[PDB]
């Protein structure tokens, strides 16, 4: 079963990258990228960590009949057109990464994997053990043991801010990315409702043209700013903002809670007008 | 892309 999915993943990539004939995240570079690494977990699987739910078959099952839905959307579709594109960029983006967070140079490494915040590494290693991914459903409830989301919108939200790879599972690479983006750990939960639901300057899902573009709306307010994961240095948020003279620059911060950096940019006048609006939400 | 300080 495994081989003849990593096969028919390849042959799809191939039509595509066939099919698809710019800056980060590109299509075009991705999709080889993807394929090469695939004929690289091929070439290990015919040769694997702990065995059960969760482990790396079960994340390759999965992987892989998401990566085929996703790569069926992009066939279908070759300023509506671009915006889906760009969603789908960052979406295989995300699945290129994660496959190389876990099976470098095609070879599993889920059950050693090592989160970047270390009180969210505890969380993950105690709760799910050497499994690499859960379902969605599971993940909320085992997270719940210590940062309950409220279920309905809040908790589809939360949902929708995780999945990377909108594969409906959450692996140990998305919860690193979203431990790092949303640290502190003993105020996660708090953290990202504050940031990501209530806080207008977030934007989910952007590429740096699209802020770039976006932003232009407010370049004759300087102060203007917004926030969004980098697409290329996973687990790091990007602010674009309108200095001074109206350009729209963007920088990624000092590895520290994007709160603190909110409150030290508003104090020193650079981040006053989120999304170019009047109000700045306090986030104290 | 372009990062800034
Ligand atoms: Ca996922």
């Amino acid at each position: 079963e495994e081989a003849r999915a990593l096969g028919r993943a390849v042959r799809m990539l191939q039509r595509l990258e066939e099919q698809c004939v710019v800056s980060p995240p590109s299509l075009r570079d991705l999709l080889p990228r993807t394929a090469q690494l695939l004929r690289e977990v091929a070439h290990s699987r015919r040769a694997g960590g702990p065995g059960g739910p969760g482990g790396s078959g079960d994340f390759l099952l999965i992987y892989l009949a998401n990566l085929e839905a996703k790569s069926r959307q992009v066939a279908a579709l070759l300023s509506r057109l671009r915006r889906q594109l760009a969603k789908l960029a960052i979406i295989f983006s995300h699945m290129h990464a994660e496959l190389h967070a876990l099976f470098p140079g095609g070879k599993y490494c889920g059950h050693m994997y090592q989160l970047t915040k270390a009180p969210a590494h505890t969380f993950w290693r105690e709760s799910c053990g050497a499994r690499c991914v859960l379902p969605w459903a599971e993940f909320e409830s085992l997270l719940g043991t210590c940062h309950p989301v409220e279920p309905g919108c809040t908790a589809l939200a939360l949902r929708t801010t995780i999945d990377l790879t909108c594969s409906g599972h959450v692996s140990i690479f998305e919860f690193d990315v979203f431990t790092r983006l949303f640290q502190p750990w003993p105020t996660l939960l708090k953290n990202w409702q504050l940031l990501a639901v209530n806080h207008p300057g977030y934007m989910a899902f952007l590429t740096y043209d699209e802020v770039q573009e976006r932003l232009q709306a407010c370049r004759d307010k300087p102060g203007s700013y917004i926030f969004r994961p980098s697409c290329t240095r996973l687990g790091q948020w990007a602010i674009g903002y309108v200095s001074s003279d109206g350009s729209i620059l963007q920088t990624i911060p000092a590895n520290k809670p994007l709160s603190q950096v909110l409150l030290e940019g508003q104090k020193d006048g650079f981040y006053l007008y989120p999304d170019g609006k009047t109000h700045n939400p306090d986030l104290t | 892309n372009e990062y800034t300080a």
